[PDB]
């Protein structure tokens, strides 16, 4: 489903964050920005989802910077 | 790993 699983804004014409494990974990950039600023940063769903293994995935610093802009 | 930022 192509909309944010937090704010439920459609993501059909823009960019978003896609959890590598859970397909239904889509997040708009504002929602991703709120999770980054609050976390410090794992999956904005809070389920600390893992990589494509079991170690939980986290935003790279360059991804964090892109979202904040 | 691929970016979580998608379009
Ligand atoms: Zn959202
Ligand atoms: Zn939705
Ligand atoms: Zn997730």
């Amino acid at each position: 489903p192509l909309c944010c699983t937090l704010c439920h804004e459609r993501l059909e014409d823009t960019h978003f964050v896609q959890c590598p494990s859970v397909p239904s974990h889509k997040f708009c950039f504002p929602c991703s920005r709120q999770s980054i600023k609050q976390q410090g940063v794992y999956c904005p769903s809070g389920e600390k989802c893992p990589l494509v293994s079991n170690v939980p995935w986290a935003f790279m610093q360059g991804e964090i910077a892109t979202i904040l802009a | 790993r691929s970016s979580v930022i998608t379009s």
